[PDB]
RNA sequence: UUUCGGGGGUACUCGAGUGGCGAACGGGUGAGUAACACGUGGGUGAUCUGCCCUGCACUUUGGGAUAAGCCUGGGAAACUGGGUCUAAUACCGAAUACACCCUGCUGGUCGCAUGGCCUGGUAGGGGAAAGCUUUUGCGGUGUGGGAUGGGCCCGCGGCCUAUCAGCUUGUUGGUGGGGUGAUGGCCUACCAAGGCGACGACGGGUAGCCGGCCUGAGAGGGUGACCGGCCACACUGGGACUGAGAUACGGCCCAGACUCCUACGGGAGGCAGCAGUGGGGAAUAUUGCACAAUGGGCGCAAGCCUGAUGCAGCGACGCCGC
């Protein structure tokens, strides 16, 4: 009697990293880009749907999406302070 | 100072401090002569001097003085050193 | 180690105890990961219930018992499945169930009339 | 705690019969004192805080205990004043009162408090035991021979016996059907109002 | 064995000592903290994990010491030096490992860009161990997987104050190195001139957060005692060391305040553990009893330890019953 000397890991599943869309207003910095991503939430007390805007580092490589372009973002791990996401894909430039 | 197993616990910290101070310093003349070898050009005593200053990274790992994933990082950047100059 | 311990809860002169898995260092009356069951000494027989299937699994995965939980799980058969070893039914005593108060009611009309 | 003061007095003041017996109440059925005769001020709030009075002091129950009653009574899905009634007639003072092996229900009090009742095989000497359904209460042995107990056995037919009680045997053995309904229950109240006064 | 003053042996046993494991848990307090501290939901293709469980391989070979012991020195004390001597699962060199770590080349495949996977294939170099027991017998090393415990990052959420409008120069970003278990101005040299702010930046004030609790028809308001989960700290401030793991309460080093000892040279302390004392105050307890039960540490085990804990004492302080 003699059992398996290699065991391979049990599969789990990749996890799901978050996504958003937004337009570029900075690209003033080497291979990175700040994009403004906008949110709509329920007033807590009020109940008016609010709009909110959230500026984002990103990371692209080429410098492909300049200032007013509409893209595509994807979080990733921590490339610097601030930095969190990547560029996908330049989406609709402008 | 109040407890036994803590008195004797200072012997033996100092003991343990001693031996892995001793290996550490070993290991960073170990890699600060390699360093000077690659920076003076020598690629032939650079290689010899790369082989056993990585082997006493990984047996410095084994007496549990330093963690095999900084062994690990130590012997990469060496090697790429080399590679590169 | 992950083990498998008794947490005490109930109140004074009244201990019942859940039985749960939980993390050595993990205080008494501290997070468990499961309750797999509960035991009631107090009782007579003591009261004990294990879900089997869990019991397994954390005793498979090797969760170490406290000695008595180790007696609970040797009276319900669950240790000497774990092993292999014979006994698997268990000894596991049960309160004989008191009379219906509804077949009582019935017995005192009779009585009387 | 109990109220052991003169019993009278409370039922004059509240204008109507609690022991029901009671012939110094028909004789001066105005409130007690100097002043009992005078004109009162009429109030809501008077007529509410007297219907209370009269539960509380009926069936013997403090104030403290009474509120814990009318919160449950509340709290059950039924209406409220008819819980809060049948919750105070569950208790085993006043089932033994409403059984007839008692002449009032302080000497019901009394009597299951000295311990001379079993319910399901098990001493109570608990007045506020509330009766559940099939319960089976019974005297025990020592007490049955005593005196005034032998004077219960055959004192039969000062009142009438409700429907959800019932005595079977010549053992003075009291059996529970269920609990009464607001219509079993005959008492001189309007509950209603109690409950007002507790929304308040 | 005796003479009865003692003197040997045994190792059942065991003081002191070497060595292993534990001492990072458990218990306390809420000073600091307006912060990824906490709550809730995710991410890790960016990571560690002693003891426990379950596969595979192995456990070869040598060496030099030292505590304890004995002799002796210095010191008032705390403590400390020298000589001589002894052992190990203490320490140290080598072989073997080719699962594993590093580098070069190269094939297939999956994605989410760095990349991940196929223990992919291949060349070169390298990385361990420990014995004891004779009994329910316990151990050691590498490596695959699991279980447990974490680390780090992010969305969203919960105070007052513009009579606080500008703040920031490792500061915002890049590349080459360093550093870590790991990502990252975390650190560093150079280069670019950025980054955050009336969706209140930067300041000031207050405050541990939460499950919950109180109130209220609800919405809301107030609050965070006990019990339970996180966090923070341990005379004050700073620092690292040992370790799988450290705010290291009953560890270490330094500086300060305070108390104490001294031979004046120098030493020694830390109740926000349990109990208790003084003090402050309107006000808050016993210098109990047990490890019998439950949880924890070590031990093959018998067992030992446990002011965790289980209980007892005192106060109508609260609720409930009589
Ligand atoms: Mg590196
Ligand atoms: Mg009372
Ligand atoms: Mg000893
Ligand atoms: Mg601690
Ligand atoms: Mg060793
Ligand atoms: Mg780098
Ligand atoms: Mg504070
Ligand atoms: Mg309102
Ligand atoms: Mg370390
Ligand atoms: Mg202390
Ligand atoms: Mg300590
Ligand atoms: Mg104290
Ligand atoms: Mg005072
Ligand atoms: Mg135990
Ligand atoms: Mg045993
Ligand atoms: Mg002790």
């Amino acid at each position: 009697q003699k059992g398996p000397k290699y065991t391979p890991a049990a599969e789990k599943p990749r996890g799901r990293r978050k996504t958003a869309i937004g337009y570029v207003v900075s690209d003033k910095m080497q291979k990175t880009i700040v994009v403004e991503l906008e949110d709509r939430k329920s007033h807590p007390l009020y109940g008016k749907i609010i709009r909110t805007t959230k500026k984002v580092k990103a990371h692209d490589e080429n410098g492909e999406a300049g200032i007013g372009d509409r893209v595509s973002l994807m979080e990733t791990r921590p490339l610097s302070a601030t930095k969190r996401w990547r560029l996908v894909e330049i989406l609709e430039k402008a | 100072a109040n407890i036994k197993s803590q008195i004797k616990r200072i012997r033996t910290n100092e003991r343990r401090r001693l031996r892995n101070q001793s290996v550490k310093s070993s290991l960073r003349t170990a890699i600060r002569g390699f360093r000077e070898a690659v920076d003076a050009g020598d690629k032939d005593k650079a290689s010899e001097l790369l082989h056993a200053t990585s082997r006493k990274l990984d047996k410095a790992a084994s007496k549990g003085v330093i963690h095999p994933n900084q062994a690990a990082n130590k012997k990469s950047a060496l090697a790429l050193a080399l590679n590169k100059l | 180690a992950v083990k498998i311990k008794l947490t005490r809860l109930g109140k004074i002169r009244n201990p019942q105890y859940r039985i749960i898995v939980a993390d050595a260092r993990t205080r008494r009356d501290g997070r468990a990961i499961e309750v797999i069951g509960r035991y009631h000494p107090k009782e007579e027989p003591s009261l004990i219930q294990i879900d089997s299937e869990r019991a397994q699994y954390w005793l498979g995965v090797g969760a170490q018992p406290t000695e008595p939980v180790l007696a609970l799980l040797k009276i319900t058969g669950d240790w000497q499945k774990f092993k292999g070893l014979p006994g698997a039914e268990g000894t596991l005593k049960v309160k004989e169930p008191k009379p219906s108060k509804l077949d009582l009611f019935n017995a005192a009309l009779a009585e009387a009339e | 705690a109990r109220y052991t003061g003169p019993a009278t007095r409370k039922s004059r003041r509240l204008g109507v019969d609690l022991v029901g017996g009671d012939q110094s109440f028909e004789k001066r059925p105005y409130p007690p004192g100097q002043h009992g005769r005078a004109r009162i001020k009429e109030s809501e709030y008077r007529q509410q805080l007297q219907e209370k009075q009269k539960a509380r002091f009926s069936y013997g129950v403090m104030e403290k205990q009474f509120r814990r009653y009318y919160e449950e009574a509340n709290r059950q899905p039924g209406k409220t004043g008819d819980n809060l009634l049948r919750i105070l007639e569950s208790r085993l003072d006043n089932v033994v009162y409403r059984a007839g092996l008692a002449r009032t229900r302080r000497m019901a009090r009394q009597l299951v408090s000295h311990g001379h009742f079993l319910v399901n095989g098990v001493k109570v000497d608990i007045p506020s035991y509330r009766v559940s359904q099939y319960d089976i209460i019974d005297v025990k042995e020592k007490s049955l021979n005593t005196l005034p107990f032998q004077i219960a056995r055959e004192t039969a037919g000062e009142r009438p016996i409700p429907s959800w009680l019932q005595v079977v045997g010549e053992r003075q053995r009291i059996l529970v059907h269920q609990l009464p309904e607001r219509a079993q229950i005959d008492v001189p109240l309007t509950e209603q109002l109690i409950v007002e006064l507790y929304s308040k």
